RNA sequence: ACCUCGGGAAAAGGAGUGGCUCUGACGGCCCGGGUCAGAACUGGAACGGACGCGGGGAUCCCGACUGUUUACUAGAAAC
RNA sequence: CAUCCGGUCGAUCCUGCCGGAGCGCGACGCUCUCCCCAAGGACGAAGCCAUGCAUGCCCGCUCACCCGGGACGCGGCGGACGGCUCAGGACAACGGUUGCACCCCCCGCGGCGGUCCCUGCUAGCCGGACACCGCUGGCAACCCGGCGCCAAGACGUGCGCGCACGGGCGCGCGCCCCGCGGGCGAGCAGCGUGACGCAGCGACGGCCCGCCCGGGCUUCCGGGGCAUCACCCGGUCGGCGCGGUCGCGGCGCGCCGAGGGCCCGACGCCUGGCGGAGAAUCAGGGUUCGACUCCGGAGAGCGGGCCUGCGAGACGGCCCGCACAUCCAAGGACGGCAGCAGGCGCGGAACUUGCCCAAUGCGCGGCGCGCGAGGCAGCGACGGGGAGCGCGCGAGCGAGGCGGGCCCACAGCCCCCGCCGCGCAGCCGAGGGCAAGGUCUGUGCCAGCAGCCGCGGUAAUUCCAGCUCGGCGAGCGUCGCGCGGCGCUGCUGCAGUUGAAACGCCCGUAGUUGGCCCCCCGCCGCCACGAGGAAACGGGAGCGCUCCAGGCAGGCCCGUUGGCCC
RNA sequence: GUCCCGCCGGCCGCCCAGGGAAACCGGGAGGCUCCGGGCUCUGGGGGGAGUAUGGCCGCAAGGCUGAAACUUGAAGGCAUU
RNA sequence: GAAGGGCCGCGAGCCCCCGCGCCUGGAGGAAGGAGAAGUCGUAACAAGGUAUCCGUAGGUGAACCUGCGGAUGGAUCCUU
């Protein structure tokens, strides 16, 4: 997108009745600012903003690179 | 929407799993001719008091020794239940609680007291009694045979100085 | 099976969810297609006016000629053949009558000799069956 | 009924999404005011710059310009700042279509008279091109104000980089 | 939906304030004022409830239009007036006046006091703002809005009211040690010093404060209210928040229920 | 719909179209193209304003088809 | 708060369903001695409604034939709360958790207070003018016309302190960063200065300013069934520039790109879909329901559209179409019970055209008025709870009946007393499962019964009746469903050689799962303990409602209590 | 000497334990009501019916997916006589 | 400043073709389940008088028969 990411942040949810968990993803639209440049698979810190428009409500404040192949990996930081 | 609306409301009776089995009719019976119980539902009223009981302490048996728990609520058990003379004053265990049974709870039923007291001849008569408003539980007329004492109401029990004795003496049979 | 991990409880819901649809019980229970092919449409009682009376032979080897209404039931016009139950108590039903019709006791199956017949009368034009019967009211 | 609730507008999946509720006046939007300019004053003289007035949520009142003429523009390198009136509106980014009416928009680049800023170019050597749109009575301005919201239209003379980006464009009209 | 609701539900009404289940369908709705309603209590349930000196809604409100009650020093007429945290109830025609603080269980309770503390009442400023050409204005808990504050008072730091000339008497500041009285939440009703402040910069600066039973209580900034230095200042309730147990409690209610 | 998946199909069924006044696109190195969009505004409720220029659908029978045929009464299902 | 038992056979062991055994919560039948509590037109008709009723209060401003009654109007405040129902709506409502440095708000409470001019000010206090009203009228009804006098805390105007000041505008910190404050985690406020503007109150000096309470949106996590739904969207997804809004935002519009969503199930479709708090059943785990009491949402026949106000897209407001009514003198008029009673239709199913604000609240008033909110009675085996139909061998009771208290808006009921006093059982069964005749009649594979096994064709343990007996009990039986039984849905905890069931085989991505190893740190789960925010409910402390279902009580009392957990 | 003895990977027979309703498995069908190594597939009384219809695939034949209404008190396994 | 008009928004209603879900009429076909007693044979279960049965293809009043490749659940755990 134009100066915007799509943020995939991974979570556990718990079920009671299986004690097993459900890995869940969900997708957040988020500013990216071009003081920062940003590859597919990175992390990056988002912070909550004012609704900047249809789907974006949060904007990327920080970004720590990752390298071109390591696996997808779920990752839920 | 009504105050009445928001009033709560229970089930006191636990009715049987199978309602034809053979040991529980006849100890049913043996136990209604005992206590001059009216049906079983009576008898179905007691055991479900004797499962609430059971089950409370069980659970505070299975929590550790001073656990905050057992001291709060099992010490509150205890206490209710030898003030209600169910329980014997010197056991004070929970691990007691568990072993009662619904004779005893039967036992302190009024009709039951004023029958080992004495103040009338059989369990039927001390029904009769109860129902005539005969029978105090001291400084108070009481009409429901259910009543279940208190273990220090006992020796207030008394039949009323107004009643069928010691009294008018003209109710009923003398007045024609 | 039984595929067990700590992150599987996904698999094993869809498991339960698919698998659980395969019991008669839940598929007349839940699936709602007998809730229209019931003709008591989701009722314990329905209210039908006689449109005709029969006798069912009882299904072998027990062997009886059972008295029937055929009534069409108000709420949907739908068929209903239903037994009547007592000692000659289809006397007291009559043609265009008006019956309270209930269910025989299966829970939509046929009950007893009577074959395929899955309702019985309750009541008679304002009266139960079983009160005529027993003679506590007359016609 | 103009709304702007998202209840009539689809999900980010582009799915429709159920309408749950009627019409609700704390959603409701008005109709646009087209801020026209009393440029032909030969035929437009016959209306004065007309203000209106509409209550709002809360009772506040906003005033919403529906004619207007002048209004306070700024020269801020110079500290120079009278009422002037709006001879032309130029250049807008939303549409071009918008500057043949002269409908004002925030943001949008005017011409105002420099008969009242002519004081600036006697003093000596204030910047230098701003000075010569004051020797020739058209001066470039952007309304910094949103007319119709305040129903106001002030704004400031254009400077810097950005005064030579909006000639170049008006370069050959 | 459409405007504000007039109407408040006796089970939806704040479990501090003991109203009956099956006492009515409807509560007192608590009007605006000093107080707000999960940190007020009406003044009708004081007189009807506690005080019992009206035994109907109907008695209060005669009293009330009479001018009996003076809260802060000002006969006021609102049945459902909100009165919270060192309000002065004072019925001078009964002879009798009390502060309205919180208890141990966390219900308002009044506590008598002296006409010298019966003059003053304390308050604390949520934050200071500058407003109407630049003054600055301290809001008090008590909504109590107090133009040109001395510089050195800041948020959270507890004020003392003249209450007769209504202006500020003294500041005791918030720091580590001083004594305050927890407002709201679990350890609403307890009186203990102050151990330390977390920052917790972001959201919810969370206090621990530790009454001298060993036993630190730990309560975010918002339901911290001081009440002096290390001096208890004002007058506080004979429990003095030392928080009984459930199990000393339950001995209190026995020895109580022994007397017949 | 159907289909030998190529077709059916321009299916069916609609909406626009003029004049004027503009505004964007598109090359080469201030010089060329006149096509494609987007507007206003105007006209008895008008614009492919002449001219040029399929009516459409549902079936049934024969012959797969493009072809060819009794110059001069059969152009077909015939060859 | 851990259970089984009949039926496949000549017999037997299995698997397997079938049927019983328990509890609900609605209907239906039969029956009912009293007292207490208590649901009640939700169940594919959010169908239609006759009547009466549910919203007033005020006394600001009295020249209405009592008086200083306080008509009527005008003003003011409320009518947006409340009640009602569940049609709509499935990344929604809703629940917990954030945010508004993106906001709006009446009352109240506590503050603050200054308002340019030129003219035009009358400031010891200014104009006019409208009903009500008087007359003159037109109306089938609805409904209003005209004329003339007269008032406001109504209206219109304006006295006014050029640090007079509503809005908006231009400008006014940095030097790699972060370390005082008016105020923050955050450059945010405020103001200084110029240009504009002259808005508000100023005719019984309020504008403004906080806090509150409510609202609007906002973060996060949860938030149906279907794969005979696999691709889906095209303001869709971003960026910019505006408009609009209370504001933020594709919210709308231009402009520019090509996104966005999806086996971790997108999109579609269907739902006899309000959601939670909760409820039914219940060893542990679980399953099903959540109309209905509290909270939030949504709608008043259906679509829309508005006005008023601080807040309504309001329907006991308006306007329009659309069906569906009423009146009519035929021109017109006019509604909206998913408010309360009551009526019709429909369905298996559901209460009085009562009485009243006394409480409990609310609106408005300072010396109480309004309220079908609510309370009070009637109806009512939805149900829950307590006592009866004797005991004794002679004494009694209460069911009643009548007074008087007590109670009640007024009754009544309860309860207390005197005086009389008259106890009163059903409904399903007895071959089993399953407790209770292998009785005595009729009848003859008929009539019937029987959930299931079966029974009846002359010696029916089974039908139809007397007879006894048994269960349960003022209740009992039947039907539909939920749950339990059913380890027959299985995470605990099923089965797949042959009972039903290992893909014919190999590769294979998503998915899921991964040997051993470093102690001592950082993130993730993870466990413990907090905090934060609703009670009711469910537990659970205490308390003898005479017991009990109950309720928060009570008694010279922890500041009597009403703890605490969830 | 293609001897003896192992080891490893197979292909097998017989079985002690154990298991199962048994027939039988026993290199598992054991280590499992004292039940949990991981991962996929399928089953949930008998018919209706692998039918109807919808999808896909095939030149066809057909394959793969796949019901319901309704009916019924049995169907089945392994052993004994 | 009243009606009235123009123009756009917001937007009912109405018609018009078009999809969708659902309900059902129907000559004629064509299944299935029961009626009870029919009719024609006798395919299978005993090597059921041609061992059955699986796929697939052809035939046939009807069960069925036949080709080819399987299996044993067979009537064979048994032969340089």
């Amino acid at each position: 997108m134009q100066r915007s990411i799509i943020v995939r942040r991974d979570y556990l949810h718990f079920v009671q009745k299986y004690k097993r968990y459900e890995r869940r993803h969900k997708h957040v639209a988020a500013h990216l600012s071009p003081c920062f440049r940003v590859k597919e698979g990175d992390i990056v810190t988002i912070g909550e903003c004012r609704p900047l428009s249809k789907t974006i409500r949060f904007n990327v404040i920080k970004v720590e690179p990752v390298s071109e192949a390591a696996k997808k990996r779920f990752s839920p930081f | 929407p009504r105050i009445s609306r928001h009033r709560n409301s229970s089930k006191t009776y636990s009715t049987p799993k199978k309602p034809f089995t053979k040991p529980r009719l006849d100890a049913e019976l043996k136990l209604c001719g005992e206590y001059g119980l009216k049906c079983k539902r009576e008898i179905y009223r007691a055991r479900y008091m004797l499962a609430k009981i059971r089950r409370t302490a069980r659970n505070l048996l299975t929590l550790d020794e001073n656990d905050i728990k057992r001291r709060f609520e099992g010490a509150a058990l205890l206490r209710r239940l030898h003030m209600l003379g169910i329980l014997d004053e010197e056991k004070d265990q929970l691990d007691y609680v568990l072993g009662l049974r619904i004779e005893d709870i039967f036992k302190r039923r009024l009709q039951s007291v004023i029958v080992e007291s004495k103040l009338a001849k059989s369990v039927h008569h001390a029904r009769n009694m109860i129902k005539a408003r005969h029978i105090s539980v001291g400084g108070q007329i009481v009409n429901i045979p259910s009543y279940m004492v208190r273990i220090s109401n006992t020796s207030r029990v008394a039949i009323a100085d107004t009643s069928s004795l010691a009294p008018n003496g003209k109710p009923g049979r003398t007045k024609r | 099976s039984k595929t067990s991990g700590l992150y599987t409880a996904r698999k094993l819901r869809t498991v339960r969810r698919v698998n659980r649809w395969a019991d008669k019980k839940y598929r007349k229970a839940h699936l709602g297609t007998w809730l229209k092919a019931n003709p008591l449409e989701g009722a314990c009682m329905a209210r039908g006016i006689v449109t005709q009376k029969i006798g069912i032979s009882a299904k072998q080897p027990n062997s009886a000629v059972r008295k029937a209404v055929r009534v069409q039931l108000t709420k949907n016009s739908k068929k209903i053949t239903a037994f009547v139950p007592r000692d000659g108590s289809i006397t007291y039903i009559d043609n265009n009558d008006e019956v309270l019709v209930a269910g025989f006791g299966r829970a939509g199956r046929a009950v007893g000799d009577i074959p395929g017949c899955r309702f019985k009368v309750i009541k008679v034009a304002g009266i139960g069956l079983l009160a005529l019967f027993l003679r506590k009211r007359e016609k | 009924g103009i709304t702007h609730d998202k209840m009539y507008k689809r999900s980010k999946t582009g799915a429709v999404q159920g309408k749950w509720h009627k019409k609700r006046k704390y959603n409701l939007g008005r109709q646009p005011a087209n801020t026209k300019l009393i440029v032909k004053v030969t035929s437009k003289k016959n209306e004065g710059q007309k203000i209106s007035t509409i209550r709002c949520r809360g009772g506040n009142i906003k005033r919403r310009a529906l004619r207007l003429s002048h209004g306070s523009f700024a020269w801020g390198s110079a500290d120079i700042s009278h009422k002037a009136r709006i001879l032309q509106v130029v250049y807008n980014s939303t549409s071009n279509e918008l500057v043949r009416t002269n409908t004002l928009v925030k943001g949008c680049v005017v011409q105002i008279d420099s008969a009242p800023f002519k004081s600036a170019l006697s003093n000596d050597t204030l910047d230098k091109e701003i000075l010569d749109q004051i020797r020739g009575d058209h001066i470039l301005a952007r309304i910094s104000s949103r007319p119709g919201q305040v129903g106001t239209a002030d704004g400031y003379i254009l400077e810097g980089p950005e005064l030579l980006f909006y000639q170049k464009k008006l370069a050959p009209k | 939906a459409r405007g504000v609701r007039k109407h408040l539900k006796r089970l939806n009404a704040p479990k501090h304030w003991l109203l009956d289940k099956m006492g009515g369908i409807w509560a007192p709705r608590p009007t605006n004022g000093p107080h707000g309603l999960r940190e007020c209590i009406p003044l009708i349930l004081i007189l009807r409830n506690r005080l019992h000196y009206a035994n109907t809604y109907a008695e209060t409100s005669m009293i009330l239009q009479d001018k009996n009650v003076l809260i802060d020093g000002k006969p006021r007429t609102d049945p459902t007036f909100p009165v919270g945290f060192m309000d002065v109830f004072e019925i001078p025609k009964v002879h009798k006046t009390f502060r309205v603080l919180y208890d141990v269980k966390g219900r308002f309770t009044l506590v008598p006091i002296q006409s010298n503390e019966a003059g003053f009442k304390l308050c604390r400023v949520q934050k200071i703002f500058l407003g109407d050409k630049g003054m600055p204005y301290l809001s008090t808990h008590d909504a109590r809005t107090i133009r040109f504050p001395h510089p050195d008072i800041k948020t959270n730091d507890t004020i003392k009211i003249n209450l007769k000339t209504g202006k500020i008497d003294e500041w005791y500041k918030f720091d580590i040690g001083k004594i305050v009285m927890v407002t709201g939440g679990r350890n609403c009703g307890r009186i203990g010093t102050i151990q330390a402040i977390d920052k917790h910069m972001g959201s919810y600066t969370m206090i621990r404060m530790k009454d001298t039973e060993g036993t630190e209580f730990l309560t975010r900034l918002c339901n911290v209210f001081v009440i002096g230095n290390d001096s208890p200042a004002v007058a506080i309730p004979t429990t003095k928040g030392i928080r009984p147990d459930i199990i000393k409690n339950r001995e209190l209610r026995l020895r109580s229920i022994a007397k017949r």
